[PDB]
């Protein structure tokens, strides 16, 4: 399914439980974890952090922990494939996915019990409608039409799952969540900025989308750091300050 | 002339606020005053020297760490005269046996790429340089008068507290006593002295352009 609001559907369910966090290995996912951590250590929510690196290790990890816990969270892993089969879970287990990969697999979208998605649907998504891809002579006369339906399905799949790309970074969804609760700080803003900058560094998003997201984040940066308008002389020098720069493209030139 | 000391009394005050305020460490863990603590812990042991780092000086006040690269002679003095006014408000009251404030030799290191002896063109005259090498010699330590006092010969007039300049440069004794032409001699009883050596630095072996004997400084 698609989570409509993150407060009352994702957070305030796992708020009183013992969750298990699977984490991929990329700067985007690291910065998307380090905010969720700080959002759990603030409300005394027992979590557990398992660093995975592939599908074999994710399966091995799900093998051992799949009876103690019955909540799960996957971060930048498992939104472009099908989930209810590679893991083969039980019925009363819940999965949250907060991945960037695209496009989201089909069944993961029409499965509104076990695989919830924290993906803001206002991204570049065009998921096919429901029945377009999911289920005497008159018998054959109509089962030929169902065969036509299957033939259309074999094509619309090839239409939809042919190009892979990336949406808004995880460390921005998590930051939207952490701002809703009114528990955002600078330290949770720097990790948002880094988790965004990393995609543009590794060239997985378009310059248009990058500048749009920078335009978003600058309002937050100014909301936090502008409150020190003229008191920048009586603020402690040992306290982080984030600033917007129009700066060179040379790599690491300051060191 | 009159703006000279008025600038200095404003530099010797910004070099003092650097030692007195520069901290390290973040806000999550906890901080540490880096140079007050070393001044105190080196004074109480009886060492009298700190090791200021140029990156810190740059990151605190950007103008000072530039003057220090351009006019190191007449600014190291202000630095070493502020290190002495900070080491006073940190260790006092000194217990019993010492109550005269010593003098703090401010060394300084850096993390910057080194030049080489073959790259000392005359446009680098009186600029901080940073060169590697290999010690090749070592003189025996000697004295070097720092604060000297003279006396006339005939009329026995004194003119004391005269301060020598550092480095290898002497002093020009007057000839106008206010007595014969040069009536002034040195009073050996009243002249503070400090040690000084003189080494000899040879250039690294893997940087000779390979036709000759390495040069030294
Ligand atoms: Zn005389």
């Amino acid at each position: 399914m698609f989570v409509s609001d993150f407060r009352k559907e994702f957070y305030e369910v796992v708020q009183s439980q013992r969750v298990l966090l699977f984490v991929a290995s990329d700067v985007d996912a690291l910065c998307a974890c380090k905010i969720l951590q700080a959002l759990f250590q603030c409300d005394h929510v027992q979590y557990t952090l398992v660093p995975v690196s592939g599908w074999q290790e994710l399966e091995t990890a799900f093998l051992e922990h799949k009876e103690q816990f019955h909540y799960f969270i996957l971060i930048n892993c498992g939104a472009n494939v099908d989930l209810l089969d590679i893991l083969q879970p039980d019925e009363d287990t819940i999965f949250f996915v907060c991945d960037t990969h695209r496009p989201v697999n089909v069944v993961n979208v029409y499965n509104d019990t076990q695989i919830k998605l924290l993906i803001k649907q206002d991204d570049d998504l065009e998921v096919p409608a429901y029945e377009d891809i999911f289920r005497i002579v008159e018998q054959t006369m109509r089962r030929r039409q169902r065969r036509e339906w299957e033939a259309r399905r074999r094509d619309i799949l090839f239409d939809y799952e042919q190009y892979e790309y990336h949406g808004t970074s995880s460390a921005m969804v998590m930051f939207e969540l952490a701002w809703m609760l009114s528990k955002d700080l600078n330290d949770m803003l720097w990790w948002a900025i880094v988790g965004l900058t990393d995609q543009w560094v590794q060239d997985k998003i378009t310059q248009m989308k990058y500048v749009t997201d920078v335009g978003v984040l600058q309002r937050h940066v100014s909301r936090h750091n502008h409150r020190n308008e003229d008191e920048e002389n009586t603020l402690s020098v040992d306290c982080t300050r984030i600033s917007f720069e129009y700066d060179l493209r040379l790599v690491l030139y300051q060191h | 002339a009159d703006e000279g000391q008025a600038r200095k009394s404003q530099l010797q005050r910004r070099f003092k606020e650097f030692l007195r305020q520069y901290r390290v460490g973040t806000d999550r863990t906890g901080f540490t005053f880096k140079y007050r603590d070393e001044l105190k812990r080196h004074y109480n042991l009886g060492e009298y020297w700190i090791e200021v780092e140029m990156e810190d000086l740059a990151s605190f006040d950007e103008d000072l760490a530039d003057y220090l690269y351009k006019q190191p002679a007449e600014h190291l003095q202000l630095l070493e005269e502020a290190a002495k006014e900070v080491a006073d408000e940190v260790t006092r009251p000194r217990p019993s046996g010492e109550e005269v404030l010593q003098d703090i030799q401010v060394m300084l290191k850096s993390d910057a790429s080194p030049s080489s002896i073959r790259s000392l063109k005359s446009d680098m005259m009186s600029h901080l340089v940073k060169i590697p090498g290999i010690i090749i010699a070592a003189s025996a330590v000697r004295a070097k008068a720092t604060r000297i006092s003279i006396q006339c010969r005939s009329c026995r007039n004194t003119l004391t507290n005269i301060a020598m300049r550092p480095g290898l440069e002497g002093y020009a004794l007057p000839r106008k006593c206010n007595c014969p032409l040069d009536p002034y001699f040195i009073m050996p009883d009243k002249c503070k002295c400090v040690d000084f050596q003189t080494l000899k630095l040879q250039e690294l072996p893997d940087a000779v352009p390979h036709g000759e004997m390495p040069r030294h400084m």
